[PDB]
């Protein structure tokens, strides 16, 4: 460890060039990570908050549930006992000064809300304060939704279905909104089901009850192997460039080879050495990563905390070191007869 | 009373491309404390084979080699603990100064690097108060008076010298032989030193001439 | 040139691991490059068929115009001669065996819909024949379309609009599943604009009008800004690569270099060896994109052409040239001393 | 009567650290064609230092070195075309065939590499049938006979040799030497070879002694 350090010093040159490659495929990463978890929790923060164990689906031709096309009926309702019809539904909201498209979610009139939204269901519309600030609406005005009139119940927090605001309504003021006479589009269940599902029923676990979006699974997904590739990119990119580099050492390596530098010596220097240009590398584009996230979160949905940051960050870190630790093998196999010559 | 080195009937074939060859053949040498015992002979005569051999840097094809004080030891073990080496080249790590270039040995033998010793030993070999100086502000004398002195870091009881006056003209190349035998008689050392110039023999103790592998 | 091209064949194996990794980012570039054009058309596929030449907008308290949040009075259309109101909603479509949500496009009667498009603005709404197909619907059935019930006019084919196909239909019929009296969302002008607009109205070129998309903007920029990073990466990548390399070619450089090799014989050696190393980097990198694109694009919008593989791909590899060049500079201040003595 | 290369008062002083080094003062020697003159010394006499002159490796700090037949022409331009190098070491390149060692150099020439006179020349140094070896599979005196070989392929006027027999036995540095000698004067080169070994001098028509970068002359 005493000679790869002071390599790292006398050529900073070196390091800088490769380290701000490592640096950033970390900042791409770490920014690519935050964005996907900030869009998921754009599609499913409502559902999330609400916490359903199962969820009970209606669908066409035995085909997936989606979200888009399940309606569930008053007898329906009725047969599970225990449980809750939800509606939701996307439609077009307009006040007497702005007006813009939201998601409608209405549910039973007195349910108690997530505390994510806090609040109990009441009669009428609860509108999410930003969106009523949009509008320049406040509590008791009215307002068209879905082509019909509502009644503004209250101000609430802020949650999202399908990169829409959540607004929420009495299951019968959901109804007259959606055009519907369904009860709800979902089913959620807090308890195990302990009845058998019908032909036409489906009952879903919660992470499965966000695939019935149809945004969801087709776009995390695909952030996702992104996020697969850059982790692989970045780990063949410290072998690539780690081999070649110790290969560059082999003079000096050889030196201490002959001076009676044991091969578990020289396996540290190699591996130390690497292990600090990484952090270095992995430092400044976590950290460039939050930092522009967090200066961006407010334009584009971001999500930013420790594990959004850190998470990513160790784990490239660490395939650093297996990559190194696979490009510094051949610093034991070198002869210290290379000295001599 | 008792020899450092002891090489008894050795011999190195290497494999010349497709066929073998016999690069050393049945070396016989044995070193006492204090002793300087030159290495003479024409280029490719099995000098450095011989040389490598008394380091532990490649055990022979046949026969054995002992280093006394360093039994049950591997090669590498011997030559941290019980050999220093001056190379033909000083080998001097680019990145560390001249009195760096001592802490190292004694950082790869895993004991707190000794300033003071370094700047003694510099001073021995006459570079004192140049422990700060970098290898691009070392002349070519005094890089190889750096490698001596780091053959002496670790305290040795062999010190093989491999040419090291091959880079050197006539007067620096004297002072560097000196400064070999002076430390060699003031520490007790067992040197071996591996010369072509037959002007550097006044300085050994002893010679061996070799030929074709074969120490005479 | 002679010793690059031999020193790649008999050490294959470090060029390898290299070429995989350029060959993996231009993997990631060549998808993600399609992707984004996919996805454009995915949000403005309609739109462009249309092909308006101006597009006038409506705002409230000077806001940016959203689509979301526009309207066109009748009195305010008579205004503009020379235009047409697009009513632009997107709402649930229920049919006897099925239901799903979809972007309806309202027109007036009897406009010709683009060729891009073709038929005509009939009464009722146009489905597109895929839709139709999941809903099992035929010509003539009853189908509940944003809370109304409408008869099928007739098939027509596949457009798109923020990641919904487009359902065509006169300008009264749009009304009734939009629940509003406006005549339009907005009006598409096919000659110059000769008329001022006021304070709230605002007019915007094709290009513009995408930003009125609430998806458009927000998710090409983001798409767009990775593959700056991503062709960053590879240019820094090889020259960070190549720096290392070429250094290690010293000892071979300077006999060349010691025999007489011109300073242009051995920079054109190491460029052409670097040259060939990216071209099968991008190549292979490139075709198992293609591949890979044209295999999934049947469950992911994946626009795919020659242009959209081949651009991106040519661009990365000049890219790496010019980091090469950068990176061989200093092939030709090596001495030839190097190889007299040892190193 | 009329010299390959004149070395006139050539003195070379490099920077050794912070001062600076005489490595060559004011040497004169001429070689002319058919010549093999050795120059002896002790290692760091300056034989190398007036070896790298001769072969236009680089200029004497002060005096001047002439190839004649080349006036006219870059440092560079003059090696490809006139000078010939039998490295110390072989400096074979690892990716090549022994053959490709030789075609090389035409290549770096500008000339499609002529495989004949690449065969021709392998044969000549007693390589005969061995242009598919690889240098994996080549001994150290036949990676020195390629050397000597692939120094022929350019038909150069002024041959260097530094010490080529430094890894030899007594056996093969005869060979290589008497092989210098014999190819010095088929071809009518003129040649220049630095030797430590004073067994060698016998093949060599004249010889200059060195020490301390002066050549001693009657
Ligand atoms: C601000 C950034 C982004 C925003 C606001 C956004 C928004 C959306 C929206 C609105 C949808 C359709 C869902 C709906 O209309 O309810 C969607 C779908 C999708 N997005 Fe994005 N997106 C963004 C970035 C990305 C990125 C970076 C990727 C991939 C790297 C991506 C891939 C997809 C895919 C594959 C779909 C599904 C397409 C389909 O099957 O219809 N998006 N996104």
């Amino acid at each position: 460890m005493f000679l790869g350090i002071r390599d790292i010093r006398a050529a900073a040159g070196r390091f800088a060039l490769i380290a701000s490659v490592v640096g950033l495929i970390t900042l791409l990463i770490v920014m690519l990570t935050g964005l996907t978890q900030g869009l998921g929790k754009q599609n499913t923060s409502a559902i999330e908050a609400l916490a359903p164990h199962s969820v009970v689906f209606t669908t066409a031709g035995g085909s997936s549930p989606e979200f888009t096309s399940s309606e569930i009926s008053e007898q329906q309702a009725e047969r599970w006992k225990d449980s809750t019809p939800l509606g939701v539904s996307q439609t077009r909201i307009e006040s007497d000064q702005n007006a813009n498209t939201t998601a409608v979610m209405g549910l039973p009139e007195g349910t108690p809300l997530p505390d994510s939204v806090g609040g109990f269901i009441e009669q009428g519309a609860l509108l999410p304060a930003e969106l009523a600030d949009f509008l320049h609406v406040r509590a008791g005005d009215h307002i068209t939704l879905g082509g019909a009139t509502v009644t503004v119940a209250g101000t609430v927090k802020t949650e999202n279905y399908s990169h829409t605001p959540v607004v929420w309504v009495d299951t019968a003021t959901w109804q007259l909104v959606s055009h519907t006479k369904a009860v709800g589009t979902v089913l959620l269940l807090n308890q195990e089901p302990t009845i058998q599902p019908q032909d036409n029923e489906v009952v879903t676990d919660l992470k499965g009850a966000f695939q019935a979006m149809p945004a969801y699974k087709s776009e995390r997904s695909s952030l996702l192997s992104m996020q697969a590739f850059l982790y692989i990119i970045s780990a063949l990119v410290t072998v690539a460039f780690l081999t070649v580099w110790t290969l560059q050492r082999t003079r000096d390596i050889a030196v201490l080879a002959a001076l009676g530098a044991s091969k578990r010596y020289l396996l540290i220097d190699a591996l130390g050495q690497a292990a600090i240009i990484l952090a270095a590398g992995v430092a400044l584009g976590a950290g460039i990563g939050a930092l522009l996230g967090w200066l961006i979160a407010g334009s584009v949905p971001f999500s930013l905390g420790w594990v959004s940051v850190l998470g990513p960050a160790l784990g490239i870190w660490l395939l650093g070191l297996i990559g190194a630790t696979i490009a510094v093998r051949n610093v034991t196999k070198v002869d210290p007869q290379i000295a001599l010559g | 009373a008792a020899p450092v080195l002891s090489i008894t009937n050795a011999s190195v074939v290497y494999p010349d491309g497709i066929s073998t060859v016999t690069a050393l053949d049945s070396a016989n040498v044995e070193i006492f404390p204090g002793e300087l015992v030159a290495i003479v002979g024409e280029s490719g005569s099995g000098k450095s084979t011989l040389l490598s051999i008394a380091g532990f840097l490649q055990e022979p094809t046949s026969g054995t080699v002992t280093l006394h004080g360093a039994e049950g030891l591997d090669a590498t073990s011997t030559r941290r603990e019980h050999i220093g080496f001056v190379f033909q080249q000083p080998n001097l790590l680019g990145s560390l100064t001249a009195r760096e270039q001592l802490l190292i040995t004694d950082h790869l033998r895993g004991i707190k690097p000794r300033k003071d010793r370094a700047d003694e030993l510099l001073a021995r070999v006459g570079l004192k108060g140049l422990g700060g100086r970098r290898v691009a502000q070392l002349s070519g004398g005094q890089r190889q008076r750096v490698n001596i002195a780091r053959a002496l870091m670790g305290n040795p009881q062999l010190l093989l010298a491999d040419e090291p006056t091959s880079a050197l003209d006539a007067r620096l190349s004297k002072e560097i032989v000196e400064l070999l035998r002076d430390v060699t008689k003031e520490f007790a050392l067992a040197t071996l030193m591996v010369t072509h110039d037959r002007s550097q023999l006044a300085y050994a103790d002893r010679f061996v001439e070799m030929a074709d592998g074969k120490a005479l």
